[PDB]
């Protein structure tokens, strides 16, 4: 509860860099982790030299005793430096070099085999750069507690495996402080979904050393088990990754802990849905162009985004069911047509000649419109003038008539428009593009399910959709995210936060914690495939059944799911995602050393 | 899935070896679909059995008896014997949708995405591409299509003189309706389409879901050696001959053994 | 909901005629009541020879029925005329001619007092022309009645106490005809309200018969409280408006009917774009007092008809003078400017005033010269090569413009209160508060009150604003109204993103009390003034202007956001409903047996 000398270290490799989702973490947990411990909060981070100047002020220490430390960190040939984070919160950071490598070949790693039995294959650059950094990292919060008076608490909280290197030597090295080891994701668990048929079923069932070795991995696995093994309090993103790590790690997680996002989505929530449709109905129309027999109001936008992964993000079950809502849609007529965006980021030399020239063509005839628009606004205003009612078929002129034959003659197509948007330099291997062929939809006329996907992130410099994610995401009308693997959701998750309804699946995390936390899922607007308890073909089936009822849903009763969403922001929101890690926090300072501070659990 | 099968034809002892691992395939590559060989009077009872082994059913198909509903149309053509046994899939009416695959084919990966496709949804022929090689195709069993199909064979026969001929004489459709009725040619790669534009088949070769052994050299009659699962012709890629002689040896001989032979 | 053969006939006295604010209404109730009544959608009213030139067309009837019904009438010595009112949903209107029924006044009165004993004195006009449209009105549905055979069931919904002589005759006449009355304001109430000391707490304690009868207005108000006991269904406004008809009126409302506004009112870039003219004023106005920063700057107004009881306006004095004090005594950089856009005698644009303007003109001009100049030296000086000598990019030339420049802004006097020289300053209530108050515009003061007398128009010279446009600029407006039935200002300040703070007294405040349970997150704040004394009342109007002054850049933005999702609240689709149920009951309440007329509620 309370700090009268701890001292919160969250070491983490992402502290200064942009490599991974854990970046967006800690620099959203900086802020309520700020104000809990204060100016006592420390990020032990790599340096990056353009991290460092676009995001570090640098800084003097704050305290004599770290100066010292500073000081004699930087004696040693070691090129430490301190700065304050300009992120929210303005933590201080201490942010080391892993350039310093002056003796870290056979005296570092040579320690590391006698403390922890453990080696690092020298090819291997992440581990080789986090043994770096986990030494330094030992060295200087072991080297702070000597040269300040001792304080019997301190908190560092390792964040990810390769910061995990620094925790097996505190331990070992018996320096006096509490240390908590969180995995963001389960090394193992990665490779081998995907790489093995059937990684969730058979969890227990995998002999994990084996497994590790032959994927040339086991040197990463015997390091996030040893940090696991070490932590006197061990920590998990999910109750889906705590069940990973307790096969895998071999070890369960004291207490899980969800990440968070922060709402900056506020700057409206229904305003920004309108403006943000608006766009992407223009660019519908611009794609489709001919072939616009679509009711264009009745249409409903889905959308799949993340990272590029087909297995893990389960496109197939996406296409899929989609597939089997085209069949839903044809057979009982409906004026709605599905719209699905695949945003997975794939290899794109530039817009498709089709795609670019339907763009063209669309705004070729707003264009075209405005002339004649303007003409017509003249002519009215001109017979308005005089005190008669227009002369309808006199207010075209044969000039116009001219122009607009040629707009509606740019329009004429009989060749369905394409599936993806960017002209892909491999598109016979693209998993997406075979399946749309196998799963039958080509945007053909008589399909109700149209798929376009657009394998470059959304950006304002893109001539089609110049929409970055975030506006993209509040105009779509529904989120699919049916992840297998992936732990928790940060895609499914920022939707939410910004009222998009979000499918999301029981082995995704941010679907466990909704089940967990919302006793209907449906009814809030966030469903939940139990993929987790159901087979492939059956799951896809409760994914096409969850589509198709929405698709089915009244316009108004559309709007009510939207605005409940905007409720479950709160679940996800650090305020209330702050209560996990402090309780594990104060549960460190117990496990070990728990005379000076011992609090009972809530 | 008792409403759906995979159907094949086996007029000899000769062609129930490829249908054993066509067959073998199907399981190999898990189907949750029906086995239903259609066997001619020709088939040996000791063969029989050993086809009772692979498929769900055998189904006997003499054309030489006179209550065979084909039998009044041999007799008009009794040069289509085979091809009026095979016509004979779609009285199976039992089931409602089905995959006929002649028993010199080999499935490479699971197929029941066949099954989403309609009635005479087949893979472009190599030579002609506007016929629907027969080797494989989806269909809708029916006493009335098969009527149309012995009257057509009365009447005009087949150009090819073949089941190809008359299949494609009567579903014209295909090469113009639908293009959902065109079956990817990975799910019917005659070996000869390989061999005679091997460029594609290295890029799009890896893919393939189904191969078709259309050569004079039928993959029963190769010669075969289990000391390196080695072979003595279109079949450029041998690997996946060596696929039929695998699949044979390792699932068969024990069933064939067993049973005779 | 078997409305085939019902026909809705909303008589009211501003069916044309722009008297007053149920105009807005009834143009704006007009599309929606269009939809659920069709074509038997008719707005009985008065008849005003520029309304029929200007905003309606005349048309024959839709209907043989009318035919024969305005022939009847038409012939029979009385003119009404038959037309598509021009206002959006086309609503077809039968206007009455109340000027050429002049012949039967006498006959008309004579029956008004055997049937409800109601004498309309001669001299009072408003009244006499009601007592003509009434017994017209009257006489129009009773002739629809009977010239179409096949009888419909009409539903009269009177809209005002001039409209109430139709549904008291209506009713003894027993026409099958579901009346429903609709009281917009109380009668009473507006004298009760600026004569009376209390008129909120002693609505118990007034009589109303001895009241009316002191005020001479005792004809008018009996013709009230006549059509409310008589009608079927009485409606009224506001919630606060049927506390004062249970007192007043002395018959409960049996729905409550808010007076909505249809949403073609309707974001950021419009709010940045109005809030820059608005600075620009600002600067123009200060004209070389500008000490403050504007960035900070916050522009609170009030607008409205010029009265200082009804809207209060002495309790936005007060309290802007409190803040004064808090901003001041605090440490503040941020500085309330207060709009008082409230109409006045004004003569001309006060000296200062249009000087000051000029100056931000010559200023703006001079800087644009100077500016321009730089540009086209500085991508001069790029093109060649050479970095810009900063010295040499402006010229003898520009040091003169800019000098000028600067040498008309120094001003000594502190900008004027008052945008316009008032005929008559000493009266005017709004600047003698300015006055005890001590708002002078001083520099020290971080409150300054520009009172601009004339309704902001595209038409003024310094600011060619429209209400519409200047509202979406300003941070929030304030509207501590005593006796607002429905606060119509309030109400396009909340459909427009701004929020606004609105009493327990108004309409609107006290609508939203009731439709949102936590009214200061969504931007609506309800200052009390219904049980708290008038200083206490001050008092906690000080509080929330502190409380919005101190609120930081994002907050506010969420606040304003939230504001904008409270239109669909005032929008005439949701708020429809209320009046709907009103006709429904009163379908229910007359001829119960006939089609499917039974009540859900």
């Amino acid at each position: 509860f309370d700090l009268e000398n701890a001292v919160l270290f969250e070491v983490a490799w992402e502290v200064a860099n942009k490599v991974g989702g854990i970046y967006t973490v800690l620099q959203t947990k900086a802020k309520v982790t700020g104000d809990e411990w204060g100016d006592n909060y420390f990020l032990v981070g790599p340096y990056t030299e353009q991290g460092v100047r676009t995001q570090v002020e640098l800084l003097e220490a704050p305290t004599p005793a770290l100066k010292r430390t500073l000081d004699s960190m930087n004696s040693k040939g070691c090129k430490v430096y301190f700065g304050r984070w300009l992120i929210e919160g303005g933590p201080l950071v201490v942010l080391l070099d892993v350039g310093a490598s002056a003796w870290a070949l056979e005296r570092w790693k040579g320690e590391l085999w006698d403390t922890c039995n453990i080696g690092v294959p020298w090819y291997d650059r992440e581990a080789n750069d986090a043994v770096l950094f986990g030494f330094l990292t030992t060295w200087f919060l072991g080297e702070f507690l000597a040269q300040s008076e001792e304080k019997p608490h301190v908190v560092a909280h390792f964040h990810e495996w390769l910061a995990g290197v620094g925790l097996c030597l505190c331990r070992a090295r018996r320096l006096p402080v509490a240390t908590i080891f969180t995995t963001h994701a389960t090394l193992l668990g990665r490779y081998l979904c995907a790489g093995a048929v059937d990684f969730y079923n058979n969890l227990e069932n995998f002999n994990v050393d084996k497994e590790a070795g032959e994927r040339q991995i086991y040197h990463r696995y015997c390091m996030e088990r040893a940090a696991a093994h070490c932590a006197h309090v061990f920590t998990t993103v999910s109750q889906i990754t705590a069940i990973e790590a307790q096969h895998l790690l071999k070890r369960k997680p004291d207490i899980v802990t969800p990440n968070g996002l922060n709402v900056k989505k506020f700057s409206e929530f229904q305003n920004l849905h309108a403006q943000s449709k608006a766009r992407i109905q223009e660019f519908v129309r611009g794609h489709f162009y001919g072939h616009l027999d679509f009711n264009l109001d009745k249409t409903l936008y889905f959308f799949i985004a993340g990272r590029y992964e087909f297995s893990n993000k389960g496109a197939d079950v996406f296409l899929e069911a989609l597939a089997r809502l085209n069949y839903l849609l044809r057979v009982n007529g409906s004026e709605q047509t599905v719209v699905a965006f695949f945003i997975m980021p794939a290899r794109t030399n530039n817009f498709n000649v089709e795609t670019l020239k339907g763009q063209a063509v669309r705004k070729q005839l707003w264009d075209t419109a405005n002339t004649v628009k303007e003409k017509f606004g003249r002519k009215l205003y001109e017979s308005l003038l005089v005190g008669s009612l227009p002369d309808m078929n006199k207010m075209l002129d044969k000039e116009d008539f001219t122009m607009m034959k040629r707009a509606i003659f740019a329009t004429q197509r009989q060749s369905f428009p394409p599936v993806c948007t960017h002209n892909m330099l491999d598109d016979s291997s693209d998993p997406i593009l075979t399946t749309i062929r196998r799963i039958g939809l080509f945007n053909s006329s008589a399909d109700r399910v149209k798929v376009i996907f657009h394998p470059e992130f959304l950006s304002s410099t893109s001539p089609l959709l110049p929409v970055d994610y975030e506006e993209f995401v509040r105009g779509c009308h529904l989120g699919v995210f049916p992840s297998y693997y992936e732990p928790w959701g940060y895609t499914p998750a920022e939707c939410t936060v910004m009222g998009i309804p979000s499918i999301s699946t029981n082995l995704s995390g941010f679907g466990c914690f909704m089940e967990e936390h919302i006793a209907d899922p449906s009814a809030y607007g966030i469903y939940i495939l139990d993929r987790r308890f159901r087979s492939l073909d059956d799951s896809c089936s409760q994914l096409t059944s969850f589509l198709y009822s929405f698709c089915q849903q009244s316009r108004r009763q559309r709007i009510i799911q939207r605005n409940r969403t905007e409720r479950l922001s709160d679940l996800l929101d650090w305020k209330y995602l702050g209560r996990y890690y402090m309780s594990a926090r104060h549960m460190a300072l117990s496990k070990a050393f728990p005379e000076h501070f011992t609090y009972e659990p809530n | 899935m008792t409403d759906q099968a995979f159907v094949t034809l086996t007029t000899n002892d000769a062609y129930a070896k490829g249908a054993l691992v066509l067959g073998s395939s199907l399981k190999q590559h898990r189907t949750t679909r029906r086995l239903v060989v259609l066997a001619t009077p020709q088939v040996s009872d000791s063969m029989r059995k050993v086809l009772e082994t692979v498929f769900d059913e055998v189904i006997m198909v003499d054309v030489l008896d006179s209550g065979d509903s084909a039998h009044l149309t041999l007799m008009k053509r009794p040069e289509l014997g085979v091809t009026l046994t095979k016509l004979h899939c779609w009285s199976l009416t039992q089931y409602s949708k089905c995959v006929f695959m002649d028993a010199d084919t080999l499935v490479l990966a699971n197929i029941d995405d066949l099954f989403d496709r309609e009635e005479l949804s087949a893979a472009p022929d190599p030579g002609w591409p506007d016929c629907f090689n027969s080797g494989v195709f989806v269909y809708q069993p029916s006493v009335e299509t098969y009527n149309q199909l012995l009257h057509l064979a009365s009447e005009q026969g087949s150009f090819d003189g073949g089941d190809q001929g008359i299949l494609n004489t009567f579903f014209s459709s295909w090469a113009t309706t639908d293009i959902r009725k065109h079956l990817p040619f990975i799910y019917n790669l005659s070996s000869i389409s390989i061999f005679s534009y091997l460029p594609a088949f290295k890029v799009f070769g890896a893919s393939a879901k189904v191969v078709h052994f259309l050569g004079r050299v039928k993959p029963w009659n190769y010669t075969y050696d289990p000391k390196t699962k080695s072979v003595k012709p279109n079949m450029t890629h041998p690997e996946f001959l060596i696929l039929w002689w695998n699949i044979f040896t390792t699932n068969v001989l024990p069933l064939l053994q067993q049973f005779g032979l």
